[PDB]
Parts: structure tokens; sequence; C-alpha cells
RNA sequence: CAUCUAUAAUUUUGAAUAAAAAUUUUGCCGUUGCUAUGGC
């Protein structure tokens, strides 16, 4: 009848199903369940399945998609609570019904149930953006019509499961409610070329990130629907953001090859430089190849409170820690070199040796982009892509000073717009869903379409861990 | 109005051959036929 | 039947092109008609039985409307050439129809007569149409429908009854009240 | 009208450094880079929208 | 293949696509081989940029010959998308032209690559 | 669209004088000059003690608004 | 969101239609079987 009474018998409950769980295991223990539980909030990577998962068996499957070209996607999955016990899903109806949403440069926003890992995605709901949207004033701050009438570019789905938010190039960001897809609110960039490129939920809370092509940060309060800041200090677009579980967030800007974190209440960034350079590259290789050299920084992830990963466009993917400015463990071509150009085609001249001679040999090779870098929070596997039509795995180690490929997977096929990851199961048997959102060109621009049979769609992959 | 459309079309793509034809020792049929190709897809979509 | 759908649209470009005492034997004699069809050839009968009625109103107002109601669209226009052209009388064959007929369509039509009446003296019409009101709160007690489509209904005549409320002078009603 | 970094600055004789020259721009209050539009533009608005009241 | 001669290396490509997307930026570039010959024949070009692998190498084979004619450096980098990403545009840019104008913030960049590019030749 | 933000720094725990005194960075876009009743209820609501044990002093408003 | 309703599942009656309880992977084209994969 008193609150304090509820909360001590959801807390009793919560006992009687650790002790039975325990005893199932048997067929320290609840401490240890018990400190993990707490262990979310400080920052240190606790979740160290990195070598139980079993990549060999992982089953993939593809799910074609209508719209062309789909530009990103986000997954939402409730968790249970820890300070109170009710659920993270909104309703009651779903009680545990994972749901993804998935944004075309159609101009299209799709909703999908992906609650069974052993059913392909199924298509929920969908709103379609499109011309009649355009506003009458168009040369104004007020952007505020009800819809998307170009290129939506970025999505992601509020923890709590009511909204999810949508942007991309017409300068806009709307809020959706979830489960109608209804637009309840619209907030314009107000900034001719603020054009919203990528978008992030501080974890468990209402405070989204959006970086913004007019080199900016824009924070808004969704719960609120409002902008509490902007952040400056980028050189080139923001291409890319991501945050976690503290009041932290971390961006790379583009071509200044520059990551930089953002620790939102001190007002303070930390800025990080790569800066290998290639000659120097080939002395320490003929002290014991190829060497590009960095071309722009495009991908960032959070691995922890205290370190991240970037993936540039010259396939190198590097991992960084807040104590060393420069990248502690660096990494080289990850997806291989991008396969040569055909010796008629770039002579256009009969003769076979001159044709050849044409192709340069080595001199005209170039590396596989980075275009999608995921980091399971507070874990210590990471999923990278690109066009090579396979994700790779890989595992950092234990001392968090470097990472090896732990394993590959085929079913991909094109451009990997973006990951995603889906947990379920019981504590000790965690089931992995990998989604991924493929098409046939780069979200930004087109700049390539010649793919081997690059198809618009899902590519969904289950993971089980045994051991 | 489409005959100003194709008329200039097709001055790009004869400057592009001549171009190939000029900095080519023997050049190729092949890229001949693929750029008549094209101006004929677009023709066709006219 | 051919023939009688030709002998129909034969008075209606007659009578629209242009007495009583045979135009009202022919009205009695598409009664009987109406009444003896209540299969496609029947249908399109029947929009001829309409087209009629829809042309002597243009140019027994109580079975005309219970004709147009038992026999979609086209009955809807036709009621609007109904209060268009023609109300006191109205009223009284509303209430009379009513107590004929106390299914969906039917009730759907009827609302719309109510609405379309309403927004169409006063002090005249307001006690039948208060013994109106009052049928269709019986009908709530007594009524083979679901709850949702008879709240429709209910929301539909407070809402013309709010209007007919509002429009009648005030002093006049209290009684009624 | 013209905001270095975040800060509006109105002295014509600032001495940009180099990243700050690199961030200059429209400032985020300004009718050109912002928010609703001038007082001229608006009242000439009132004055259109009254007109064609009338 | 010694038809695309000067092909710079890693670090000269670095600043050079950096100077590109600053002059798009100040829109002080021309892009595409088309506008870029016009420059040429105004004389208004700092210098070229081209592409390497083009399909084929020929039809922007022919700026060479005005470049090295109205002395106007020209450097080749490997990939054209590279070069379309650096001018900032949706499409491959197979070459283009920084001009010139010395109200430009830009100006001590484009000289630092101009120099280099003239003594790679 | 608006949305005031109070945060804190360089919180030192006086408990010679018996409270904790900070520095208050008032975020105000679009609006001018939060009120300091207004600052006063908020801070009691984060800080969790009373309105009338709240006090704030000193404010100024940095060169073109909104800070 | 909750509720009601709708669709679809059983129960009962009737051989069954019927009757009501009551209850709770694609835009376009292609290959391919009992799902997988081509091109635009």
């Amino acid at each position: 009848e008193n609150p304090a009474d509820k909360r001590r018998r959801l807390a009793k409950q919560y006992l009687e199903n650790l002790k039975s769980e325990a005893n199932d295991i048997l067929t320290d223990i609840i401490a240890s369940r018990l400190k993990e539980d707490v262990a979310e909030q400080q920052g240190r990577v606790f979740r160290y399945f990195g070598d139980k998962l079993l990549i060999s068996e992982a089953k993939q499957s593809f799910t074609r998609v209508g719209e062309n070209n789909l530009t990103c996607i986000s997954c939402f999955q409730p968790v249970l609570n820890k300070y109170t016990f009710e659920e993270s899903s909104n309703g009651d109806k779903n009680k545990g019904r994972l749901f993804a949403y998935t944004v075309s440069k159609d101009l299209q926003l799709t909703k999908y149930d992906i609650t069974d890992f052993s059913k392909r995605p199924k298509k929920l709901k969908y709103a379609k953006g499109g011309a009649k949207y355009i506003p009458t004033s168009k040369h104004e701050y007020e952007n505020t019509t009800e819809g998307h009438y170009d290129e939506i570019l970025t999505v992601a789905a509020s923890p709590d499961g009511k909204y999810v938010v949508t942007g991309g190039r017409d300068r806009k960001l709307i809020v959706w409610s979830t489960e109608s897809l209804s637009p309840v609110k619209v907030i314009p960039t107000k900034d001719r070329r603020g054009e919203v490129l990528s978008l992030a939920f501080r974890k468990n809370s209402d405070q989204l990130y959006a970086s913004c092509a007019d080199f900016k940060i824009r924070t808004y309060s969704i719960n609120q629907f409002s902008q509490l800041e902007i952040l400056y200090g980028h050189h080139d677009i923001v291409e890319d953001i991501s945050a976690l579980a503290m009041e932290r967030c971390v961006t790379v800007g583009a071509r200044d090859r520059t990551a930089m974190l953002w620790k939102i209440p001190d007002e303070t960034r930390l800025t990080f430089r790569g800066g290998d350079e290639p000659q120097k590259l080939l002395r320490r290789w003929m002290k014991e190849p190829l060497f590009f050299c960095e071309g722009s920084i495009d991908v960032v992830s959070m691995v922890d409170d205290f370190h991240f990963i970037t993936g540039s466009d010259n396939g190198n993917i590097c991992l960084w820690s807040l104590a060393k400015k420069k990248p502690i463990f660096t990494e080289r071509i990850a997806h291989g070199i991008l396969p040569e150009p055909s010796f008629n085609d770039i002579s256009g001249e009969t003769d076979e040796e001159l044709r050849k001679r044409q192709l340069q040999g080595k001199k005209l090779l170039q590396p596989f982009w980075i275009t999608s870098l995921y980091a399971i929070p507070y874990s210590n596997v990471f999923i990278s892509g690109s066009w090579s039509g396979s994700l790779k795995v890989w595992k950092i180690s234990d001392n968090l000073r470097s990472f090896e490929l732990l394993g590959e997977l085929s079913g991909a096929k094109g451009v990997v717009t973006k990951i995603q990851v889906v947990e379920s199961g019981k504590h000790g048997k965690e089931k992995f869903r990998i989604l991924a959102s493929i098409a046939k060109e780069h979200r930004l621009g087109r700049w390539i379409a010649n793919v081997s049979g690059a198809r618009n769609g899902i590519y969904s992959a289950v993971i089980d861990q045994t051991g | 109005k489409n005959k100003g459309r194709i008329s200039r079309y097709l001055a790009n793509k004869c400057s592009m051959a001549s171009r190939i034809d000029n900095y080519s020792e023997e050049p190729s049929n092949v890229f001949g036929s693929v750029l008549k190709k094209q101006v004929e897809q677009r023709l066709e979509f006219y | 039947k051919i023939s009688s759908l030709a002998l129909i649209t034969n008075c209606v470009q007659v009578l629209g092109v242009k007495f009583y005492p045979k135009i009202v034997p022919p009205s009695i004699k598409l009664f009987d008609a109406s009444l003896a069809d209540s299969n496609p050839l029947k249908e399109q009968l029947q929009v001829a039985i309409l087209l009629l009625f829809a042309g002597l109103i243009k140019r027994n107002i109580l079975d005309v409307l219970h004709v147009i109601y038992f026999s979609s669209s086209i009955r809807l226009s036709v009621i609007s050439l109904i209060i268009e052209n023609i109300l006191k009388e109205v009223l009284k064959v509303l209430f009379r129809i009513w107590s004929t007929e106390i299914d969906t369509v039917a009730v759907s039509l009827f609302l719309s007569t109510l609405e379309s009446t309403v927004e169409n003296s006063a002090t005249s019409q307001s006690p039948i149409f208060f013994k109106l009101l009052l049928s269709l709160f019986e009908f709530r007690s007594i009524s083979s429908f679901d709850n949702n489509t008879i709240s429709r209904i209910e929301a539909s005549v407070h809402e013309i009854s709010n209007s007919y409320v509002l429009k009648m002078n005030d002093k006049v009603f209290r009684p009624l009240f | 009208h013209i905001a270095v970094g975040k800060q509006i600055v109105n002295i014509p004789s600032f001495m940009v450094r180099l990243d700050s020259e690199k961030h200059i721009d429209f400032a985020p209050t300004s009718p050109f880079g912002g928010a609703r539009p001038g007082r001229v533009a608006r009242r000439n608005a009132a004055r259109k929208a009254e007109a064609s009241g009338e | 293949n010694p038809k695309a001669f000067p092909l710079a290396d890693a670090a000269l490509t670095q600043q050079i696509l950096d100077v590109v997307q600053q002059a798009a930026n100040l829109r002080q570039l021309k892009k595409g081989a088309n506008e870029a010959t016009k420059t040429l024949n105004r004389g208004i070009s700092e210098f070229i940029i081209m592409a390497a692998d083009c399909e084929p190498i020929e039809i922007l084979l022919h700026l060479p010959l005005l470049c090295e004619d109205k002395n106007v450096p020209y450097v080749f980098v490997p990939s054209r998308v590279a070069l379309g990403r650096a001018c900032g545009v949706s499409r491959p840019v197979i070459a283009a032209s920084i001009t010139t104008n010395d109200a430009s913030a830009i100006k001590t960049q484009i000289y630092a690559v101009k120099d280099k590019i003239e003594t790679l030749l | 669209s608006d949305a005031v933000t109070i945060r804190t720094r360089k919180v030192i725990s006086n408990p010679l004088l018996a409270r904790k005194q900070f520095v208050v960075d008032v975020l105000h876009p679009n609006r001018a000059n939060v009120s300091k009743d207004e600052l006063r209820e908020k801070l009691a609501e984060v800080y969790k003690a009373e309105k009338d044990a709240v006090s704030v002093f000193g404010f100024r408003t940095q060169f073109g608004g909104g800070k």
C-alpha cells in the first residue's frame, strides 16, 4: 500500500528470480549478478563475451526491401529497469517486442518487428514523405511542414520507445510517435546548410545529439521537444556521432580527419588527430607494401566511456583512448584493396600490353572505405562494414590495447549503410542479431554504383554463443 | 526542343570520341560502339 | 420489367418537361411496385423509382420518404433535394417515419435528415421534436445494435438537439424542459 | 551579424587567428543566419497583410 | 602508364585534395573537363587536377596539351571518386580547375600546392 | 524551442558555513535573462533542498545573450 | 495508453454450407523448388 513497501515487494521478487536462475545455472553468483546490473553506469567494459561467439555457425539471412537505397537503420530493444522494475517499453501490448526502423533516400520511414530471431523482419508500418510538403515560404526559419521532402538521412529510436526521430537533407528534424508513425513534432535546424547527418540518443535518456553539416552539433531534449544547445568546433561537415550512457558524445569531422569528444556539462572538448606517415611506415617495414594516407575520418563509435573506435575512408580502423592524443592502436586496410579496373576499359586501345601499362600495376589501387562501424556498448566486440560484401567482426583484447579479427560474415552484398545489434535470451545465454541496412549507394552522395549484385535490403545475422 | 537536347548531347559524345581517337594510337570500335549505344538509348528515351 | 422501366423513365421525362388527380395515382401504383419488389433489374428499377421521386419533388410525403429510406449516395443526394425544395409538416413526417422504423443505412439516412432539417417556427416544431428525442432514447433502450453504433447515433442526436435548442428562444420551451 | 565560433563579434579590428578564421559565420540571432527577419521586413509584411485585409 | 605522367603520391594527394575542397567552399574551383578547358582557354586557371583511372584516359588526356602550352601546372591523382568527394558533389569528377583570384583566403595554400606541382613537373 | 539549462561547476562543499558553494551557468537562448526566482526554484528541485535554503547572486549575461 | 470494435483462431448445433455462444521477404522484370537468388 506504500511506495516503499511496493518497491520492497518488487525487489524481493527480483531476488526470487535470481536465486531460481542461479540454481538453474548450478544444475558469489548472486552478488556477481547484482554487481553487474550495477556495473552498467560505471563506464568500463564489463560485457566480455568476446570469444564465446560462434561466428562460423551464425545464421545469415537477407531480406529485400522495396524502396531504393535504404539510408540508415535504428533498432529499439526493451530492457528492464533496475531503479524501478517495470520495463523499458511503453504500453502493455509490447512486453518485449523488438523493433527496427529504416530510412530510405526514397523518403520512406519503415518500422519492422524483429522480435523472433528466426523469422524475417516483418514490415509493420511505414510513412512516406514526398514533394507535397515543400514549404511555401522556402526562404525562412520556419520549415515546419509535417513531412520530409528530401533525402531522409538518419533515424534514431528513443530508448523509452515512444518516439523515433528522423532527419535528412531538408534541414528539418521530425519526431514521430511510434505506433501510428504519426509526426508529432517538427524542429527546423534554422541554418541554410544545416543538414542533419547523424542522430544519437544518450542511452536510457531523452537527450538527442544531431550531428549537422553546418559544422555544428545540435542537442535536443525530446521529452520536451526543444533544442538545448549548439556545440561548435569542427572544421568540415560533422559527419558522424555516437553517444553512450554518460553526459558525453563523440564525433568525427570528416576532412579535418578529427575526432572530437564532447563532455557536455563541463562544456569542454578533447581533440584527437591521427597522423600516420606513409614514409615512416615504409622505413618501419624495412626495419621489420602499400601505405595509403588518411583521406577523411568517416565513422565513429564509443566502445566504452573511455575508449572509442574510428573508421576512416582509407581502410584504417583506429582504437583511441581518452588518455593519449594519438590513437593507441591503428589497424591497416580493414576490408582489403578495391578491385583493379579492367585494362581494356582503362585504355581504349586494342594493344593488350598498352592497356596493361595503362592499368599501371599498383599505383592506381585504392582501399575500401569503412562505411559503417558499430561497437556493442560497454562490450569487447565491434562490427565493421564496407562494400566488400562481408561484415567483419572484431574482438578487443582484455587489456584494451589492441584488437583482432574474430571472424567474417559473407551474407551482405552492397554498401553497408548502417549496422545495429539486438540481444535476447537469458543473462547466461544471449542471442545476438546483427542487422545491417544495405543499399547500392553510399548514403551521403552517389560517387559509386558499380557493385556486383548489390540489392536494397536488411541483412540479419543471428549469432549464438556457447561455452 | 528535344531536337536541341539531342543535338547538344550528341555534341558532347562527339567531342569525347574525338579525344579518344586523337590520343589513342589504334582506337577501338568498342568505345565507339558503346558511346553510340548510349546516344541511341537516350534517343529511345525520347 | 424492362417495359416497366421504360414506362417509368418516360414518365420521368414527361413530368420533367412539365394534373394532380393523375399524378398521384401513378405515385400509388409506384408504392405498390416498390413494395412488391421489396435482381439487378430490380436494383436499377429502384433507381428509377428514386429518380422519378426526385423529379416530382423538384416540381403522401410520408410514404414517399418511406420508400426513399427502405429502397446510397444517390439516396443522400435526393434527400438534399428534398430539404432544398421543401417544414413543420416535414417534422411530422420525420416523427411518423421514426415510429414506423422502430436497418443501419435507414438509420443513417434518418440522422442525415434530422441534421439537415435542424440546420435548415421553432416553437411550433418543438414538442414533436422532443417527443422524437424521447423515442430515440427508448430506441437506445431497445435496439438490436452494438455499443459503438448506438453511441454514434447518441452523439449525433445530442449535437442536433443542442443546435435546435440553441436556435429556439428560451422562455417558450421552459415548460418543455 | 557575424559571430566567431559561438560569440558575436562587433569589433572590426578583431585579428582572427587561424582556427577562428575557419569558424567565422553568421550569428544565430541574425535575420541572415537564423531567427525571424528584421524590423523593416516584418513591418513591410505587416503593411502588406493589413493592406490585403482592407 | 606514362600517359598520366605526373601522378601524386599519398601526401601530395592529401594536400591537393584539401585545397581542392577549400576552393570548392570559397567557390574558386571549376568542376569538369569541359569547364576546365574553358578556364584554360580564358587563362584564369591557377592549376589543374585530373583523375588517373578515367574510362578511358584520353577523354581528359586532351588537357595536358593546353596546360603545358600555356604554362599552367597540372597533376594526376589516383581516384576520380576521391576527386568527386574532394570537390563536394554527388558524382565522381575527373578533372577540376583551381582558378585564380587575388582576393582569396586560400591564397597561400594554392601557392604551396602549385609550388610542389611545379617541382614535380 | 526555448529550453533553459541550469548547470553547475566548481562545486566546493564548505561545511564550515554549512553549505555547498558553486558557479552557475544558465543557458537561455532566444530569451533574455532568466529570473533569480526561477533559478532558485529549479536549483532547489535539483539539489533537493528548500527554496528558502538556496541563494544565488551576481549574474552577468555574456555579450550576445543566450548565456 | 486503457476500453470497446473489426479481422483471424477454437467451442457448440448441423454430414457441410449455415447459426451463434464463449474464449485469444519485392517497385519493375527473372531464375527456383517445397525457400533461395538474378537484373533494372
